[PDB]
């Protein structure tokens, strides 16, 4: 009944840290 | 990642890299061992073939021996070592001439897909069903027996001793018989199940280096099959005209 | 009838204080919410198994937070909201960056609950 | 968790009413059918999770539990306004889904077979599943056990030896099968992450007073314990 | 032989500069190191599949960092060290809080290489 | 030889790593 996690919108860019390696 | 690191590297810079990456900076314990030094030379060769030649295809395809030759001349530190352990390194290069292997290249009806097998441990990579020969064993019965054990299939009905790709790879004589016409509905199961992880069909044109159109990635996952791709394609082309 | 709703809040607040004594009052309630968490490594949304009634609460320290009484297991969710910028409204969801930099996604079963709760959160942190 | 290890029974009913009943949507508030589902969810929550933290809390059938929850909060009294037994009558004759499985014990009757799903939230449980149309109760247990553990119990299952349990809106029947070899090689035919033997005395509430993730296991521990005792005395 | 290291040091610095032009000098070397990274939220250490020779380098801007030439893939690791406090030594390992708040774990094959380089980090 | 498994790695400094998602 709850939507699948796939449809959830992308978070703000500054809320997600950059990947481990540049 | 690092997939652009060698696209503009000259072959001498490539040799510079492989030296610093594998040979020059080893523990004093590991430099003393001839066996581990031989191990690093082949690891460098594997790196060169699977990764450095994925980028920059102009670089030459070299077997282990010719690669070792190019590495020894480029690295005079290795040239001193190569001379003292002459005989040991020559045995490291040619010991597979005593271990022949036979197998099959199983093709579907359109000769567009082939059967590959994979093992769990390390980076085994995809390869054709193959294995060592026995005293009480013919070439055909080696390939047949080896195919049944790890794919569960009986090719005795369709094998042709006249149709094969015979190659020499790292000193080792490898002959794979070409068995087309196998149904894609065939359900595969391994008798030596505790050694084989997967049995899957692959579209040949999806395999690395099979076409000039380069999707060249995962070359380190199909290192065994690549030497056979060019003669297989010529063989398929000749049979199609028949 | 009005008296019921004072009694509903009384039972609700007694339950919340039983799990979380520092809670002082219930600002608002959402009938049912599902909880999602964003994995910064996979960089995808994943579904948690936390689902149930959503209570917006104020604690003794005047902090704003929400409790979710999980209907699937005894493990509830109690998260504070420290800053307006850490809660956004995107499409049908509430996305919340927690104190520990985790990213939560709230989906409310009633869309009117989503819009009302998000504006009462704005008015509570000012 | 520990949130219930020191709660009175009244405080437990308080929690279950706010967690499941009191704060429902308007329509889910409006139907007897919708309330029963929430009461059955609450009853399962109490039997599966709360009693594990505090086996001093008594194990209760669905109907007795619902009666004590109903008498606990007068906000539900609107539903038995004209007929008091109405909600019990609905619970009592409601047609639920039949699920069948087995409790497989070793020869010494001190270990049992449990299955776990892939998710971290998934807990250990007995192999069981919902019945197919026209499938007999025994064929369903045989099929479910073999589909989840890869073991065929069709030659040792006793159709007269089972535990019935109405829980979470399901009519669950687990057949008891003892004497299974600990050498039995388990594998899943499916969904199932692993099959493992557990010691019965390591399961929550099986010990008299000794308070970790199990689904629909604890409610069977008391009737299974009696079953093993009766057979133990007999032998 | 001293002549031996003159070409070994020359090739190493020549290789590092090919991947990282700003490299100016090699401070110290470790024969073999494995890299681990701690996964936040998961609260676990992960295998990074970065493994090989460890070069402690000084930058064109005089910055301190380390390059690890990966033996398993062309993906190398080049991370700068901002403060002695950003590298700790815990039970034969070096744990490093990188510029981007990631936490890496360094495992050295030779403990004398391990501690020797760690004392060189405590300066600068 | 090969490198130790990630399991034996000690826990990092408490103040360098954020707390788990839920207390
Ligand atoms: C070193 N050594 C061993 N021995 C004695 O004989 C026993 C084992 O001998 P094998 O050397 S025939 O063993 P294996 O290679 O493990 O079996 P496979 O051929 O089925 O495995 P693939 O990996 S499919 O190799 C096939 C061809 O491709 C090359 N290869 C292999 N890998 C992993 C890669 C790769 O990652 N990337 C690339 N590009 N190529 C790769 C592989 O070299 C081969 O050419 C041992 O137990 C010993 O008893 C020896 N005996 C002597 N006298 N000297 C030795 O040095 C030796
Ligand atoms: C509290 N509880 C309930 N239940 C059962 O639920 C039934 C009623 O319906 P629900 O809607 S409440 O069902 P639910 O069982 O709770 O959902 P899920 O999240 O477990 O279901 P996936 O969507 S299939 O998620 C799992 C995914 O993980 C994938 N995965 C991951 N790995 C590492 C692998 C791998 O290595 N190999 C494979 N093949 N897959 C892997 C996987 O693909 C899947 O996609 C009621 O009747 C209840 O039966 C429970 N059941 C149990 N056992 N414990 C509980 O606590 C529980």
């Amino acid at each position: 009944e709850p939507p699948s996690p796939s449809v959830l919108p992308k978070p703000p860019s500054h809320w997600v840290p950059v990947s481990f390696n540049p | 990642g690092g997939s652009m690191s060698f696209t503009n590297a000259t072959f001498s810079q490539v040799l510079d890299d492989l030296s610093a990456r594998f040979i020059l900076n080893l523990p004093a314990e590991e430099q003393s061992s001839v066996e581990r030094l031989c191990f690093q030379i082949e690891q460098a060769h594997w790196f060169y073939e699977d990764f450095i030649r994925a980028q920059n295809d102009q670089l030459p395809s070299l077997g282990l021996r010719v690669f070792s030759a190019k590495l020894f001349a480029h690295c005079p530190l290795l040239w001193k070592w190569s001379k003292v352990h002459e005989e040991a390194f020559d045995d490291f290069l040619r010991y597979k001439t005593r271990i022949p292997v036979r197998g099959a290249i199983m093709l579907d009806m359109s000769m567009q897909q082939c059967v590959l097998v994979k093992g769990w441990k390390a980076s085994s990579g995809w390869g054709f069903p193959k294995g060592k020969i026995d005293k009480d064993e013919s070439d055909v019965d080696c390939a047949i027996r080896e195919v049944y054990e790890e794919t569960g299939f009986d090719c005795s009905s369709r094998i042709n001793p006249n149709e094969f790709i015979d190659m020499t790879i790292r000193g080792q004589n490898v002959r794979l018989y070409i068995i087309p016409g196998i149904s894609l509905d065939t359900r595969f199961e391994s008798r030596t199940r505790k050694e084989i992880s997967k049995i899957e069909w692959h579209n040949l044109m999806d395999l690395p280096t099979f076409k000039k159109n380069k999707p060249q990635t995962m070359k380190n996952k199909f290192y065994m099959v690549i030497p056979f791709l060019a003669p297989l394609k010529k063989w398929i082309k000749k049979r199609n005209i028949a | 009838m009005e008296d019921e709703n004072i009694l509903r809040n009384a039972v609700n607040l007694q339950v919340l204080k039983f799990h979380y004594p520092e809670i002082e009052s219930i600002i608002d309630i959402a009938s049912h919410v599902a909880v999602y968490q964003f994995d910064v490594g996979s960089q995808k949304w994943l579904k948690t198994s936390i689902e149930g009634t959503f209570f917006l609460v104020k604690d003794q320290r005047a902090r704003v937070g929400y409790v979710i009484l999980n209907r699937n297991s005894p493990e509830n969710l109690y998260l504070f909201i420290n800053h307006p910028s850490n809660v956004h409204l995107v499409d049908r969801y509430l996305i919340h960056r927690t104190e520990n930099q985790h990213v939560v996604g709230l989906w409310m079963f009633d869309p009117n609950d989503m819009s009302r709760i998000f504006n009462i959160v704005k008015e509570s942190l000012l």
